[PDB]
Order: structure tokens, then C-alpha cells, then sequence
RNA sequence: GGCGGGCCUGAGGCGGCGGGGGCGACGGGCGGAACUUAAGCAUAUCAGUACGCCCCGGAGGAGAAACCAACCGGGAUUCCCC
RNA sequence: CGAAGGGAGGCGCGGCCCUUCCAAGGCUAAAUACGCCCCGGGACCGAUAGCGGACCAAGUAGCGCGAGCGAACGGUGAAAA
């Protein structure tokens, strides 16, 4: 999720933020962009069962 | 009885008569083709220590490996990166030219399983070795309880993936117990299986 | 263009013959709300090939 | 250290487990149709003149192991007795 | 004429041919390239004819729904252990066997044994004699009461004719280009 | 249609090696697969030694 | 996975339901010093066990009692504690050549 | 010398039957990196990884000891716990 | 370069034992793994979220010579009345 596309920090001279960006230039593969990836994904590694003597 | 004899023969292959027999062959080997059918095994008693019966279905094809040290097909020579992965001639095949000949043959007829191989002559130049390969779908062969595993579709193309006995040798598999504890289901599959992390419901 | 190959033509043919709008009776019949066909094409502003 | 110490080992009674000519024939008339490989007539030469260590010299280099060499040092010494 | 570039096959067995005269065959080898001769060939090969077993038709009527007569017995296998076992009284041998390491002992061990041995001509003839395409060998093992002094005859002549002893000493192998 | 393949199906019924249209269905792995004749076929050594110790039923106490 | 492998024996078991899931299988000590005054399941009955109580290979595997060819005695008392096995095994089993319904299949290790 | 056969090695054609190509997984065979970690960096690590190529199957591979051990010994393989 | 009885016992070599096995041929089920696809469940997401894609026509419209890139857009009402 967030992380199928293809994108790209546009640099550091277009008076741009350094985000990473896509062809059109459209904000991706971060938290604080739309359609971006989670900053930290859940994941199932989790442990969902404790322990009980 | 006779069997005995010729395997006894063969253990004396630098003798005065069988140097003639082999520099006769390998004369004749060298003018022929790199894959070639042969009516018939040259060698009758390692052919049949391997399998080979003389029914229908059975075939014999030499294939011819050339003799060497292998250069890795890098532009230049040039293997750009860190430098312990820099060097291209002198490297070493991973598989015997044992190996290399049977697999040489299952592209060359991908409609034959191959069963096992047999070294058959050298010269500095090339090495032959006699593939014995099995049809799969003639009549004998499959109402044969003997081979008929080879039909199986199971044993399709095994030389492609290591089955036949020189990739098996190829593979680690001819050694058992310690020194091949890391190579049993697969040298890939151990390292997996290894480097797995359980992460149990109750951990 | 006006030299081309059977087969370049009959694509172009498919392309010029699908170049058509919803017909009001299927917009009727699908109670569809979208008229517009949004596959339409216009030699000006498109490039097929 | 291989072993564990016990000096009362055997508490129990152990099962203990007890130990072709025509293979020779063959080699017979094999041996009358091939001969001796090169390497083998060098140290049937040897073994008539330079000696011993020469000869166990040259096979344990031709054959690899010193068990095998001093075999062969030893099976070729019957014909070279005979030179 | 004789200038023509002949298929690659045909000139790779003439050329075979060539150098098996130009090397230096090995003796126990040469002893294939010197068979027996021919007037004695055919004597065996009459002989044998009056043995022999069923033939392709005889056993095709002999399949349909329906003794030991002495047939001479024919291939390696069987053929060494009568050899060994003593029971042959003559072996014959065929002058080419595509792998020769199936046969090159066999003069050995016939000598070593006392059954007399004879290298003949083509194994195609030796099959024609057992019913079979071809064979590497046949061998007499009893012989009939009225044909054993045929066959003391023939017995005689091979030994008149093989020298185990001379052609394990031969090395005949090559000849010179001009010597034609 | 029918008539012409029913008949011919017909024709060819009862022949070695009958049209390919009119051979039944199967798979290509199917088609290419052992009959269970000949997968369950063992030397005769083998099956000497099932029928000197066939299967049993037995109940453990 | 629980579930499924329970499936499974119970379908096997319903498959051949006199006989019981598992076969019989020999004591044996467990190995180095650790562990040698404990003794465990092991394979098979080695074929000097077999001849103690009178059975051939064949005959002994056809009675559900596994055979390890490869396993050698080791021990005097080894063979003694094994043939009694098989001895209190062949009380316990009954061969049948309606009673089969009323057999009950034994459940889990033979002996245990 | 030239003409027939047998054998042996080939050559063209015809019949029957097979092969080829597909699937973002799992599986087998190979070829094979570097970013990275070492607070630099060459051995090392990443990694026997990405990726490239070849080959199956419903699983595959492995498999009935030229095994481990050192015992009051075990006993083909695969898998899990440690 | 090349054996004959040979292999192994986790420090090489030479000797002598011991324990343990038969390489250089072949087959084999089960337990094990896993996507597409179907089935079911969820302390999951709730339209800038959740797959890129909930919307009659999404890998679509569009863009790039090409390899390839790739959107946006849910909701009238009880009934279209």
C-alpha cells in the first residue's frame, strides 16, 4: 500500500518541498501524502496472544 | 559372465590397447557433431550398470563438452563493484562437464527424460560423455513396471533441476551426515529454514 | 495516409465507428444519469496509435 | 577427552558382532591382455635399481595415498623381483 | 572421376579405414584385423549350419500353438561360461565388434582354458547361423556323433592356423602410404 | 451439424486411432497422464511378496 | 492445523478400524550418558528380537509391528527387554481373518 | 575388375504418438549484484539476497546410511519445539 | 594424476588398533509450503481512508517514440411521485 507507484523527490531547486513526487509532480510514498504509505504500516507480526501460567 | 571382464578391462584404461581403441574414437568423435545419436551404447556394460536396457524407448546420444575453466561473460572483462567479485577468467564451473553434457541434451530433445550419463572419451580439447535417455510415451516403456517411473510427469527435464546423478554430485547430495547437514532438502530450503523466525501464537 | 496498409485502415475504421454517444433509449433503458461517453475521441486534440 | 569416566563400565553383557577367486581370474587375463600401466613399469624400474624411497616416492605422487602406494610399492615388487 | 567430395560419413569410415593400416595396432587388437581364412571359415560355417536353432518361420509355426537337438550357442555371456566351464570345444569369434573391449579378452581366456577359439569373418555371417542379425559369438559345445570327425577336422586346422602365441607377439599395425 | 457428427462419430466408433474431434475430453495432463493399470503395476518379485503377506485386520488390547 | 491432523487419523482410523492408528515399536535407551538410564520408543524390532518370539520379517509387519533391519542388539539385555515386548504384544493383538465392529481400535502408542 | 546378398553406419519420405507456449505464489537448477553495516575502507557484512535465465508439480525437493556417535547407544527422509 | 577392498569417527602427518558403515546406479507415500480462484470470519478501513481502482464502462480517461506512467469521480426521495 502507498508503495506501488513511482515517485521520485522532484530535488532541490524546482521551490518544491523534497517529498517524493510523480511524473506530474503529485505529492506520494509518504505518511503526510495523499495516497501515500503509512509512516509505520501495521503489521500482523504483532503479537496478538499474551501468555498465562 | 562376461561383464566382469570388460569393467576390469576399462580399470586399465592407459593400457597399450585400449590407448589405440580411445585414440581411434576420439579421432572419429572429433569429426562428427556435438550432439550425436548413436545406435547403439559404445559402452554396453557401463549402460547397462546405468539402466540402459536394449528395449524400445531407450536412446543413446553423445554430447561433447568442451575441456576448460570458465570466463564470465562480463563486457570488457570489466565486473565493476566491490573487489572480491572482480576476476573473470579462471573461474571454475559449479557442475561437472558430466553435468554440463546431459543438460546440453535435454535442450536438444526436451521429448526424452534423461536417466543418467557416462564418460565415454577425452582429448585436451573436448570430453564426450554417452547420455542414455528414455521416451516416455512408447508403449514398452510405460507398461514397463521397471521405468515406468519415468513417465511419471514428475520426471519431467531433470537434468533442469538437478536430478540426474551428476547434479546431484553437483548439488552435495552424493555426501550425507556432517559437511552435508546444511545441504539436505536443498541448500536453498536449509538457509530458509534456518533463517526462518517462528513467531508462535503463545511466543 | 492516404498510401496505408488494409490493416492500419481497419483499426482506424473500429476507432471512428466507436466514436459514438450513448443512445437516448439505452440511457432510458440503464436509467444511467452519465450520458457522456468518456471513451469518445476528436481527431484534433487525440492521438490514437 | 572422547569418552565419559566410569571405571564400573559393564553393567551388561554386549552383543559383540563377529567380523572371490574368480575377481582374481579375471585380473589374471586381463593383466596378460593389458600389461602394466607406464607408471607402474617406472617403478617396477625403480624397485630393480634406485630403491625403495625412490619408488614410494613416485606412487605416493601418481597414486595420492601412502597406504595405496606402499600397496602397489609392494604388489609391483613381484614382477620387479623377476626384471 | 575419382575427384568427387563424398558425403562427410563416407569419408570419415574410409579414412578410418586409412589410419588403422598407418597406426601401430597393438597385438591383441591386430589379432581381430587377422581373421582365420576363408576356406576354413566356410568349413566352420557348413558345419554350424547343420546345427543352428529354430528358424524365424520354424518358430513362427512352433508360436502359433505348436527337443535337444544341439544347437551351437551364441553370445558373450553365455558363451564365457562355457568357456570357463570347459564345455566348449570351439569358439567363434567375429573379426569386428563395434566396442572390440567387449571381445579382446576372449582369445585370452579361451587359450587359458584350452577351448580351442577362431576370429571369423563379420558378425552379420555369425548371425545368420544363430537366426539373429548379429552376434559377437558362437561356439560348438557337443557336436553329433556323426559329425565329430568333421569336426576334428576343423579343430585341427584352426590349430594349424591360430597362434595365440605369435599373434600376441605380432604388432602388425601400419603400413606405409606407398606400399600399395 | 448434429446428424453429420453423430454419424461420422458413428463411422470412426470401433477404429484404432479414431478422429480427434471425436475423442473424449480430458485435460492435456490427463491425456498425457499413466492409467492406474499401469502405475499400479509392480515386478513381479514385488507382488510375489504381497500375496506371501497379504493385508490383515487385527485388534490390539 | 489441530483440526485437520485430527481429521485425518480419524479418517485413517475409520479406514482400517480394528487395527490400531500406530504400530508396535521397540524400547529403546535413550542415547549418551544424559539420558541412558531412560528408555523411549524407538523404530523398529531388530530381526534377533523378531526370532525370540518366532516371527519373520514379513509375518511381524503384516501384524502391525514395525522392523528396523539396520538396528543391531547392542546389548544382551536389549533383546530380552524387546522380546518381551512382542511377547505381551502378541497376547494383546487378535488376528481376524460382525465380531470386527466389536473389536474397539486401540488409540495412540502400542504399549506405551 | 565389375554385379547381387548379409551386416554395420548413414540419407530422404510416410504412418502413429509426444515436445514447444501460459501462471506477481509455493518448489527445483543456475548465473548473480550493489546500496548498506563496519561510524572511513579494500577481507568481511548486506547475501549464498534483488534481479536475469532454465525446469516441473499439486505440492516440489529430500529419502531407506560409504549416517550419527562414543552410550547401561541409536537407526531412511521431511517438518515443528529446544 | 589416478586406485583396491574402501569410507567415516569435527587438528594436519606416519604407524598400530577399535567403533561404525558400503560411495562413484535408480524409485518412494505421509507429516511440510503456497498465490490466482471459491468459501467463511474479523477489538480492521470508512471515500484525501481502505487496493492504484466502492462510482454501468480502472490499469480506465489521459500522458510518454518506447520501456513505462497513470488519475479524478460514492450518496435525491419512502415512492420519480
Amino acid at each position: 500500500a502507498g508503495v506501488q507507484c513511482t515517485a521520485h523527490s522532484w530535488g532541490p531547486g524546482r521551490a518544491v518541498a523534497r517529498l517524493p513526487r510523480k511524473h506530474g509532480g503529485i505529492g506520494a510514498y509518504a505518511n503526510f501524502a495523499r495516497g501515500g504509505h503509512m509512516a509505520h504500516p501495521t503489521t500482523v507480526i504483532r503479537r496478538w496472544c499474551r501468555k498465562v501460567n | 559372465g562376461a561383464y566382469k571382464y570388460v569393467q576390469e578391462l576399462w580399470r586399465k584404461k592407459q593400457s597399450e590397447a585400449l590407448h589405440y581403441l580411445f585414440r581411434l574414437r576420439t579421432w572419429e568423435y572429433r569429426q562428427l557433431n556435438a550432439i550425436k545419436r548413436c545406435s547403439h551404447p559404445t559402452r554396453p556394460e557401463k549402460a547397462r550398470r546405468l539402466g540402459y536396457k536394449a528395449k524400445r524407448g531407450y536412446v543413446v546420444y553423445r554430447v561433447r563438452v568442451r575441456r576448460g575453466g570458465r570466463k564470465r561473460q562480463c563486457v570488457h572483462g570489466i565486473s565493476y563493484g566491490k573487489p572480491r567479485n572482480i576476476g573473470i577468467v579462471g573461474l571454475k564451473p559449479s557442475r561437472s562437464l558430466r553435468a554440463l553434457a546431459e543438460q546440453k541434451v535435454g535442450r536438444r530433445l526436451p521429448s526424452l527424460r534423461v536417466l543418467n550419463s557416462y564418460w565415454v572419451a577425452q582429448d585436451g580439447s573436448y570430453k564426450w560423455y554417452e547420455v542414455i535417455l528414455i521416451d516416455p510415451f512408447h508403449p514398452w516403456i510405460r507398461n514397463d513396471p521397471k521405468i515406468n517411473w519415468i513417465c511419471n510427469p514428475v520426471m519431467k527435464r531433470r537434468e533442469c533441476r538437478g536430478l540426474t546423478s551428476a547434479g546431484r554430485k553437483a548439488r552435495g547430495l552424493h555426501n550425507k551426515g556432517i559437511g552435508a547437514m546444511k545441504l539436505r532438502p536443498s541448500k536453498r530450503a536449509a538457509w530458509k529454514r534456518n533463517h526462518t523466525r517462528s513467531l508462535r501464537r503463545y511466543r | 495516409t492516404a498510401n496505408k496498409t488494409l490493416s492500419r485502415k481497419l483499426r482506424l475504421a473500429k476507432k471512428t465507428k466507436t466514436n459514438k454517444n450513448i443512445p437516448r433509449w439505452v440511457i432510458a433503458k440503464d436509467h444511467l444519469k452519465k450520458t457522456w461517453n468518456y471513451k469518445r475521441h476528436h481527431w484534433r486534440r487525440s492521438h490514437l496509435k | 577427552p572422547g569418552k565419559v569416566f566410569n571405571l564400573k563400565k559393564g553393567g551388561a553383557v554386549v552383543r559383540i558382532v563377529r567380523k572371490k577367486p574368480h575377481q582374481e581370474f579375471v585380473k589374471s587375463i586381463i593383466q596378460e591382455c593389458t600389461g602394466m600401466a607406464p607408471y607402474e613399469m617406472h617403478i617396477i624400474e625403480l624397485l630393480r635399481m634406485n630403491k625403495d624411497r625412490h619408488a614410494l616416492r613416485y606412487a605416493k605422487k601418481r597414486l595420492g595415498n601412502i597406504k595405496r602406494a606402499k600397496a602397489k610399492r609392494d604388489q609391483l615388487s613381484v614382477y620387479a623381483r623377476n626384471i | 572421376t575419382p575427384f568427387v567430395r563424398w558425403p562427410r560419413q563416407v569419408r570419415i569410415q574410409r579414412q578410418k579405414a586409412v589410419l588403422q593400416r598407418r597406426l601401430k595396432v597393438p597385438p591383441t587388437v591386430n589379432q581381430f584385423m587377422n581373421p582365420i581364412s576363408r576356406n576354413l571359415t566356410n568349413e566352420i560355417f557348413n558345419l554350424a549350419r547343420k546345427y543352428s536353432p529354430e528358424s524365424k518361420e520354424e518358430h513362427k509355426a512352433r508360436l502359433l500353438q505348436i527337443s535337444d537337438k544341439l544347437v551351437i550357442a551364441s553370445g558373450i555371456r553365455r558363451i564365457t561360461s562355457l568357456v570357463e566351464s570347459k564345455r566348449a570345444k570351439l569358439v567363434l569369434i567375429a573379426n569386428d565388434v563395434d566396442p572390440l573391449e567387449l571381445v579382446l579378452w576372449l582369445p585370452t581366456l579361451c587359450h587359458k582354458m584350452g577351448v580351442p577359439y577362431a576370429i571369423v569373418r563379420t558378425k552379420g555371417d555369425l548371425g545368420k547361423l544363430v537366426h539373429l542379425k548379429k552376434t559377437t559369438s558362437v561356439c560348438f559345445t557337443d557336436v553329433n556323433p556323426e559329425d565329430k570327425p568333421t569336426f576334428d577336422k576343423i579343430l585341427a586346422a584352426v590349430a594349424h592356423e591360430v597362434d595365440y602365441a605369435k599373434a600376441m607377439k605380432t604388432y602388425g599395425g601400419g603400413v606405409r602410404r606407398e606400399d600399395e | 451439424n448434429q446428424k453429420a457428427r453423430d454419424e461420422a462419430r458413428a463411422a470412426f466408433e470401433g477404429a484404432e486411432h479414431i478422429p480427434k474431434t471425436f475423442r473424449p475430453r480430458l485435460t492435456h495432463a490427463m491425456r498425457c497422464q499413466l492409467t492406474e493399470k499401469q502405475k499400479r503395476l509392480l515386478p513381479s518379485k514385488l507382488m510375489k511378496r504381497k500375496l506371501q503377506f497379504p493385508k490383515l485386520k487385527y485388534a490390539v488390547k | 492445523r489441530k483440526i485437520r491432523r485430527r481429521q485425518t487419523r480419524l479418517q485413517k482410523a475409520k479406514a482400517i478400524f480394528p487395527c490400531p492408528l500406530q504400530k508396535l515399536r521397540p524400547s529403546v535407551t535413550r542415547c549418551s550418558q544424559k539420558f541412558n538410564l531412560t528408555q523411549r520408543i524407538g523404530r523398529g524390532f531388530t530381526l534377533r528380537e523378531l526370532q525370540g518370539v518366532g516371527l519373520s520379517a514379513g509375518k511381524a509387519r503384516q501384524i502391525g509391528i514395525a522392523v528396523d533391519p539396520r538396528r543391531k542388539n547392542k546389548s544382551e539385555e536389549s533383546v530380552a527387554r524387546n522380546v518381551a515386548r512382542l511377547k505381551e504384544y502378541l497376547s494383546k493383538v487378535t488376528i481376524f481373518s460382525e465380531e470386527i465392529q466389536q473389536a474397539i481400535q486401540h488409540q495412540g502408542v502400542v504399549m506405551p
